[PDB]
């Protein structure tokens, strides 16, 4: 997966995901101590990043099963045959 | 079987985000399930816990109290994210400056 900046007006920001909204999502587990400002500003452009590459991996077994409506099961399918997705198997198991 | 439980939304990202961000990499007229929506907003959650425990994890070997936008770095690069690992990094370069 090759990702790319894309430089543009009418974007406020680098990122369009709630620092805050992370912030609670880490600290729900409950072995999480402290976290710097600058974690959640990561996070926000890797779950964007992230969500890129797994709509476009279940996307790719939409189009093989000639449909063109995002399912389930095409999740599941990617999460299938992506190592780094391994950890989701359990979230998609169909 | 079965039991209930409750999803709390203060435990997910907002789903019109997500969907937004999901139809910039998809053709104009593609079509998303409501079971896909809900999904994806699930893997994303699990995603930032995935990695946060593993970071937490070192911190605590360490005996350090803070997790530093290094060590999530540094736990998605032994998570094996190769590929988010260079844009993140510049990224948080220039956030810096
Ligand atoms: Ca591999």
């Amino acid at each position: 997966t090759q990702f790319k900046e894309i430089e543009k007006t009418t974007d406020f920001k680098n990122h369009s995901l709630p620092l805050a909204r992370i912030k609670k999502i880490m600290k729900a587990d409950e072995d999480v101590r402290m976290i710097s400002a600058e974690a959640p500003v990561v996070f926000a452009r890797a779950c964007e990043m992230f969500i890129l590459e797994l709509t476009l991996r279940s996307w790719n077994h939409t189009e093989e099963n000639k449909r063109r409506t995002l399912q389930k099961n095409d999740i599941a399918a990617a999460v299938t045959r992506t190592d780094i997705f391994d950890f989701l198997v359990d979230i998609v198991p169909r | 079987g079965s039991h209930m439980t409750v999803r709390e939304q203060d435990r997910f990202m907002p789903i019109a985000n997500v969907i937004r961000i999901m139809r910039r990499i998809l053709p104009a007229h593609a079509k998303i399930s409501d079971d896909s929506k809900e999904t994806i907003q699930e893997c994303v959650s699990e995603y930032i816990s995935f990695i946060t425990g593993e970071a937490n994890e070192r911190c605590q070997r360490e005996q350090r109290k803070t997790i530093t936008a290094e060590d999530v770095l540094w736990a998605m690069s032994k998570l094996g994210f190769d590929d988010y690992i260079e844009p993140l990094t510049l990224y948080l370069h220039r956030y810096r400056e």
